[PDB]
């Protein structure tokens, strides 16, 4: 309920140096210090990287660095690597012994390599077709930059109904993922010629045509 | 062998309650760290839980009367009795760390380093009740036998609430191995992937065992991915 | 910190180039025999050595 200002979307190009913030009022002005600032891989706990602004972790590159002034700001983090598109915070007091801190700013590191989405398409098994239930399984995996849209086509139709899609997540290769299902009934899995699940990243298609069982 | 670990976890209904626990192992509990952060994926975070020990005024005015906690130093391992629990808490808790001023880490200086932390727990408070999970084998086409690289898995759909584990081969199988998060349906069920790129030649010849663990419904279901055998 | 050296193969440790203090002794380990010949305990920080 709690919740300061930062700025949510950052990029910088590598070797450069990018600056954030995160926001508090004149109660925060006159002599105190708490600033640490975090490190997050999406989907797990955080890692220290930065704290005591301008001095010293223990194991730690020295690349990144503070500094700090006034109602103006820098978490300094310079010599961007491909690592570092990664989940931002800070912390600070409240008065007290007590604690807040900032939105969340997320780093994207741009001049990265293109990679064409790798899609593969699932029909359902033949036990689902017994518990009568279809899904049509279809995992994007290894693209970036992460804009996918995920289209169905049932026979050169495109069908929006029983379509849930995940929101982009941060992959093992510097890439984010994509789960998509496709939720039918038997009576309309079999009715139908083929299926195609079809992707759009970056004006790119990749394409996943499977077809019902033979036997 | 220093590590947090978090355990008590179980199906908690509207009007009921639950005791979660956090036990630190290598490091006794009198003289040690522990702070609970509340994440929510995609959202800001809130850290909560006020228990340091002595029971003195210390409290955040946004959870008054609601989350009681004991404190038990000697055993190494604190308990969570997190009473009134709402069904809009749905997070994993974190207990991890933080640094002060006194010893050589700081002799100038503030502190305030969290740097180890748990793996935590999945309690899902829901008003309806758990169901077991459906395991349905995603069995490999002939496209990814003819790839050379076998695309095989199990897909569990259709179980709530949360959570579902698959682990492949009883830890035997690791390479290869991709888990793709579970969907939020329009009717609220849960569906999730594990794909584990194989080699092709080995269909048939080797087992393909995927184990699906839902500890609130208490359900493990070993199932066999088979290649399409007409 | 984590093990000691014996007596006849003695320890030895090099320091400087850093701030030093006597009051911060009295924290992570409450000692037995603390003497310092020649100097009072309560000087040290009052001298550059």
């Amino acid at each position: 309920s709690y919740e300061l200002t930062q700025p949510a979307s950052v990029s910088g190009s590598p070797g450069q140096s990018i600056t954030i913030s995160c926001t508090g009022t004149s109660s925060d002005v006159g002599s105190y210090n708490l600033v640490s600032w975090y490190q997050q891989h999406p989907g797990k706990a955080p890692k220290l990287m930065i704290y005591e602004v301008s001095k010293r972790p223990s194991g730690v590159s020295n690349r990144f660095s503070g500094s700090k002034s006034g109602n103006t700001a820098s978490l300094t983090i310079s010599g961007l690597q491909a690592e570092d598109e990664v989940d931002y915070y800070c912390c600070s007091y409240a008065g007290s012994s007590t604690w807040v801190f900032g939105g969340g700013t997320k780093l994207t590191v741009l001049s990265q390599p293109k990679a064409a989405p790798s899609v593969t398409l699932f029909p359902p098994s033949s036990e689902e077709l017994q518990a009568n239930k279809a899904t049509l399984v279809c995992l994007i995996s290894d693209f970036y930059p992460g804009a996918v849209t995920v289209a169905w086509k049932a026979d050169s139709s495109p069908v929006k109904a029983g379509v849930e899609t995940t929101t982009p997540s941060k992959q093992s290769n510097n890439k984010y993922a994509a789960s998509s299902y496709l939720s039918l009934t038997p009576e309309q899995w079999k009715s139908h010629r083929s299926y195609s699940c079809q992707v759009t990243h970056e004006g790119s298609t990749v394409e996943k045509t499977v077809a019902p069982t033979e036997c | 062998e220093v590590q947090l670990v978090e355990s008590g976890g179980g199906l908690v209904q509207p009007g009921g309650s639950l005791r979660l626990s956090c036990a630190a192992s290598g490091f006794t509990v009198s003289s040690n760290y522990m702070s609970w952060v509340r994440q929510a994926p995609g959202k800001g975070l809130e850290w909560v839980s006020a228990i340091y020990s002595g029971d003195s005024t210390y409290y955040a005015d946004s959870v008054k009367g609601r989350f009681t906690i004991s404190r038990h130093n000697p055993k190494n391992t604190l308990y969570l009795q997190m009473n009134s629990l709402r069904a809009e808490d749905t997070a994993v808790y974190y207990c991890a760390r933080l640094v002060g001023a006194l010893t050589n880490i700081v002799v100038s200086g503030d502190g305030g380093a969290f740097d180890i932390w748990g793996q935590g727990t999945m309690v899902t408070v829901s008003s309806a009740s758990t169901k077991g999970p459906s395991v349905f084998p995603l069995a490999p086409s002939s496209k990814s036998t003819s790839g050379g690289t076998a695309a095989l898995g199990c897909l569990v759909k259709d179980y709530f609430p949360e959570p579902v584990t698959v682990s492949w081969n009883s830890g035997a199988l690791t390479s290869g191995v991709h888990t793709f998060p579970a969907v939020l349906q329009s009717s609220g069920l849960y569906s999730l992937s594990s794909v584990v790129t194989v080699p092709s030649s080995s269909l048939g010849t080797q087992t393909y065992i995927c184990n699906v663990n839902h500890k609130p419904s208490n359900t493990k279901v070993d199932k066999r991915v088979e290649p399409k055998s007409c | 910190a984590t093990r000691f050296a014996s007596v006849y193969a003695w320890n030895r440790k090099r320091i400087s180039n850093c701030v030093a203090d006597y009051s911060v002794l009295y924290n992570s380990a409450s000692f037995s025999t603390f003497k310092c010949y020649g100097v009072s305990p309560t000087k040290l920080n009052d001298l550059c050595f």
